[PDB]
RNA sequence: UGACGGAGCCAGCGAGUCUAACCUUGGCCGAGAGGUCUUGGUAAUCUUGUGAAACUCCGUCGUGCUGGGGAUAGAGCAUUGUAAUUAUUGCUCUUCAACGAGGAAUUCCUAGUAAGCGCAAGUCAUCAGCUUGCGUUGAUUACGUCCCUGCCCUUUGUACACAC
RNA sequence: UUAAUUGCGAUAACGAACGAGACCUUAACCUACUAAAUAGUGGUGCUAGCAUUUGCUGGUUAUCCACUUCUUAGAGGGACUA
């Protein structure tokens, strides 16, 4: 029939890939998660305690795949939001870089993402090769 | 005619609707007529659109804002009360859910209920301010059909915003329950009570 | 040599004529070159109050300066390039040449 | 009381303290040639259909 | 040598450029299929052309769209105008003008913005007020 | 989707260190009723105690809270990096601590009194009740005395 | 000194949030004859907690008695199959 | 129609380098902040294909002075500043404080305006609730009137003349 | 009749000047002496999926080849109540 990445939905991909990462249990997270703010503007940590990092890794993996070169500061901007400075009007605030940095070196550690020229990250060959099993559930069910 | 398949995957439900005739997915945008000829050509029919988000040019002409689709006009007055100015992206979402909620009750055509609601709460006569000799009275005057639709949409949307405020009810379900009673006629819906109250006061202040 | 002469004047009419006669003078030497590249105009906006003191309605006048930058790519020997650029020099226009 | 339906045939002009109403000449839908002049609160125009909560009234002005 | 046509649609500040050729009946936006934006409100907006004249004009034509500028709803508007012009320009060059003038007549009747880029550009803001016409506040005592 | 049998063991009120802690509400937002532990601190103490976040204050066993209170009493024992606590490097001792339901007011009185006894600018301001963080007193704060 | 208040009364709502057998089997036998079932419908008719309404709704669709039509957030539209 | 947690990500004005460390790009482990190095364009290929706030599948509490609460205190962590104690500014932690469609009164507004939202520039030693520009999402009448306070013209009365 | 002491026009006035207008700035179709690979490129080179049948994205650096309709704004342009 023909196989391609983007020809599937985006909303079900991010969750399904994260469950793939969680089930495999190979992301190699040191464990200091569920402590830090995850964003200086976000005053509460993620609710999904057992997750929130398999999805974030899933989120960046799709993000780096669709882009060509990305950086730690760039992904902080992408995942950042608005900080409620109470009475002061809202302003855009970047996220903490450690969560984004250590989610990419984890992708490096397991083979999803390889370093790229001119600085930044890139979708790797191993990272793309495991998307076939990811899209298999989507294609089998609807057809 | 011979049907052929396509390598490119495009969903069948959209294709099936497009194949034979123009129509909504399951909603019957056709035969949504109103028995009252007074508001005819002042509620939108015979121009079925696929969604309540069309950026129709309504400021170029005196009345082109009145040839606007009646669902879009309903969507616009729901887009009010401060923090909801703009955000039409959700104002159509509520009407999508309200039409869903309207369908699950009152098994007849869901769209007809809205147009019957609008045609049922348009005040037929209200009273206007007259100065007199300082202060004498108020004078009752007839209401144009365009003014009717303006008030009929407003009262339905005012009632919903004031009903879902500070209560469990969502703006979608309560905007339905105002349209259910307005279309059927209950004298308890926010739009209907105000409609006859304005009519009643106009009768006294003829 | 892959020279790139640049032009950073403000008067468009002065820029357009001096660039037109830079191409025709370079073409009359039967040399290779590229046509002009029109970069976006760079308006410089100075928004200031009109009043000298702090009395009156808050009225503001916004002065603008238009900057027009144009570059043309040429490959011509320097012993003719020097005698090409310095001639037909125009007041107000800024015609300058770079090396590499 | 059974209300009546009516169609405008002529518009006279704006009246009222702030011009918020308009005089219109109106023809009855049944038993035509029965003219009537009514005041309309909203924007009205030619060949528009008017509802009257009562019929046998004629307000020539409004001040 | 491949029959192609490049066209544009515009919005308030969005712009979509369509590359329309004689292909395999595929429609794509920004490297992704047009059918999977799925916000369930504007799916029909980009579907409006093929929904009202069918796929008889979409059998062997591949369309790829690159939209940029504006916001989500604006980009979608540009996307519709890009694909609308591409089908118009495609039947202008290759297919009979009869096919083009009839699809323009249906597209115009359904929605003028399917052919005309909306001439409602924003109004610049002026001093003494928060917006173009709104003022700050008039205080008297 | 998960459903449970509700017994009489449900506690409409909880007794944590002489303070009434509400039941029938989330444990994380129930602990905010304690002076000194709020949305984040309750989030951490519940993570350390490994209590299911989805559960209420109703079906919580006594042991589940006894570790929660132990974390609240001695946070530095569980290897806390000393930036969550509300009292780091106390002036009286220099050691990392964390205030309690009744200790937060006691130390707030103690830290306010030392400014008062040394007659600092801050201390005379707290003794005066005026703003101490540089806020202008010309406009704000008229109906407060 | 005046504080410019109204201070209206309250109804003293009693939305129970931990459900026992009496409520569990009441909703189970009463989810029929309900043309429109939602989160707010459950709490305004069976007086259950707000989170119970959405959790129970997930339970009624997991086994399956009430057939959802619109799965949108902030507004859940479930009907009963007949 | 709302807060929070994810996640999807989309504009436009514009600025940035000599007796230069300003424009935080990536390889500073560092982790809000900024010291390491600067590989960096006569500033579309560097910040920024502005890659941002708003908005928008899915889930967390459900109408309470509640997850609408740093408004007000205390404790600590950082950089610009021969120097901040009357928070310079940013960051992490505790409690609810008034506030529950705000009285008389009052302001602005006729289109992609209003309104929601946020960003660049001026100020600037980092970081401004203001201004100037803007751009994102985008509402009810527009056949209006002079009674609603003031303009324009004419006629008329005046015992007014810087003149009701 | 005026978002106009704007004009048509009785006319002891005629002929004028200033103001209004006109003028200057933006959006956007000229596809031919307005574009560098400073922007989709039409064919370089291959890598990560399925069909051996016809896709979905990354790119060394002066061979280029019938190259310009989108933020770029000159010359008969265009909208004057056609």
């Amino acid at each position: 029939p023909g196989v391609s990445v983007r020809d599937v939905a985006a909303q079900d991909f991010i969750n399904a890939y994260a469950s793939f990462l969680q089930r495999q249990g190979k992301l190699e997270v040191p464990g200091y998660v569920d402590i830090v703010k995850t964003s200086s503007g976000n005053e509460m940590p993620p609710q999904d305690a057992e997750g929130w990092f398999y999805k974030r890794a899933a989120s960046v993996a799709r993000h780096i795949y669709m882009r060509k070169q990305v950086g730690v500061g760039k992904l902080n901007k992408l995942y950042g939001g608005a900080k409620s400075r109470g009475v002061r009007p809202y302003k855009h605030i970047d996220a903490s870089g450690s969560i984004n940095r250590k989610v990419l070196q984890a992708l490096e550690k397991i083979g999803i993402v390889e370093i790229s020229p001119k600085g930044g990250r890139r979708i790797s060959e191993n990272g793309q090769r495991d998307l076939d099993r990811i899209a298999a559930q989507t294609l089998e069910e609807d057809e | 005619f011979t049907p052929v398949v396509l390598a490119t995957p495009i969903p069948e439900e959209v294709q099936q609707a497009q194949t034979e005739i123009k129509l909504f997915n399951k909603w019957s945008f056709e035969e949504v007529e109103v028995k009252d000829a007074s508001l005819v050509d002042y509620v939108q029919v015979r121009q079925p659109i696929f969604v309540a988000h069309t950026a129709g040019r309504y400021a170029n002409k005196r009345f082109r804002k009145a040839q606007c689709p009646i669902i879009e006009r309903l969507t616009n007055s729901l887009m009010m009360n401060g923090r909801n100015n703009g955000k039409k992206l959700k104002a159509v979402r509520i009407i999508k859910h309200t039409l869903d909620i309207i369908n699950v009750l009152t098994d007849q055509n869901p769209i007809q209920v809205v147009v019957d609601a609008i045609t049922n709460t348009g005040p037929r006569e209200d009273t206007t301010r007259v100065g007199g000799g300082g202060a004498a009275r108020r004078q009752a005057v007839d209401v144009s059909p365009l003014r009717r639709v303006n008030q009929a949409i407003a009262l339905l949307t005012i009632g919903a915003r004031e009903a879902a405020f500070r209560n469990i009810k969502t703006i979608a379900e309560t905007l339905a329950e105002e349209l259910i009673n307005a279309a059927k006629g209950s004298s308890t819906s926010y739009a209907i009570k105000k409609k006859d109250e304005l009519e009643r006061v106009a009768k006294s202040n003829r | 040599i892959k020279i790139r002469i640049t032009l950073t004047s403000t008067k468009v009419k002065q820029l357009e004529n001096v660039s037109s006669n830079i191409v025709k003078n370079a073409e009359q030497h039967n040399l290779v070159k590229k046509g002009p590249v029109r970069l976006p105009t760079k308006v410089l906006k100075i928004s200031t109050r009109k009043t000298p003191n702090g009395e009156g309605s808050k009225t503001w006048e916004t002065y603008e300066m238009r900057i027009h930058k144009r570059y043309i790519d040429l490959e011509a020997p320097v012993q003719i390039v020097k005698r090409i650029t310095q001639i037909t020099i125009e007041p107000g226009v800024d015609v300058e040449v770079v090396v590499a | 009381t059974p209300v009546t339906l009516a169609k405008v045939i002529k518009v006279l002009g704006r009246t009222g303290s702030r011009g918020g109403v308009t005089q219109v000449r109106v023809e009855f839908l049944e038993d035509t040639s029965r003219t009537i002049v009514r005041n309309v609160k909203g924007p009205v125009r030619e060949n528009d259909i008017l509802v009257l909560m009562e019929s046998e009234r004629e307000a020539r002005r409004l001040r | 040598a491949v029959p192609s046509v490049q066209t544009f649609g515009k919005k308030k500040s969005a712009t979509a450029v369509a590359h329309v050729k004689a292909g395999k009946g595929l429609i794509k936006v920004n490297g992704s299929p047009i059918t999977l934006v799925e916000p369930e409100i504007l799916r029909f907006k980009v579907y409006e052309p093929l929904l009202l004249v069918g796929l008889d004009k979409f059998s062997n034509i591949d369309i790829r769209v690159r939209v940029t500028g504006g916001g989500h709803v604006s980009q979608v508007y540009a996307i519709r105008q890009a694909i609308a012009k591409g089908l118009v320009a495609y039947h202008q060059k290759y297919v009979d003008e009869q096919s083009k003038n009839e699809l323009k007549k249906a597209f115009t009747s359904y929605d003028r913005t399917l052919l005309i880029a909306d001439s409602r550009r924003p109004e610049p803001k002026k001093f003494g007020g928060k917006g173009a016409r709104s003022r700050f506040q008039k205080s008297y005592r | 989707s998960l459903v449970v049998q509700e017994q009489g063991s449900f506690q409409h009120i909880l007794r944590l260190l002489n303070t009434n802690v509400d039941g029938n509400i989330k444990i994380v937002y129930a602990l905010t009723t304690i002076k000194g532990v709020g949305r984040r601190y309750s989030n951490l103490v519940c993570k350390k105690a490994d209590v299911d976040l989805h559960k209420r204050a109703g079906e919580l066993t006594q042991e589940e809270l006894e570790r929660i209170v132990q974390i609240m009493q001695n946070p530095t024992h569980y290897k806390i990096p000393a930036w969550f606590l509300n009292r780091q490097n106390d002036i009286t001792d220099g050691k990392d601590y964390h205030t309690l339901a009744n200790n937060v007011e006691s130390k707030l009185r103690d830290d306010l009194e030392r400014l008062k006894k040394i007659r600092a600018h801050r201390g005379i301001r707290h003794f005066w009740g005026l703003r101490v963080r540089g806020q202008h007193t010309k406009t704000t704060g008229r109906r407060r005395a | 000194k005046k504080k410019w208040s109204k201070k209206s009364m309250k109804d003293r709502a009693q939305h129970a949030v931990i459900l026992d057998q009496e409520k569990y089997d009441r909703i189970l036998k009463e989810v029929p004859t309900y043309r429109y079932v939602s989160v707010s419908v459950l709490v305004d008719r069976l007086k259950i907690g707000g989170s119970l309404a959405r959790i129970a709704l997930r339970h009624l669709e997991k086994e399956g008695i009430i057939k959802p039509i619109s799965k949108h957030s902030k507004q859940a539209i479930y009907t009963r199959a007949t």
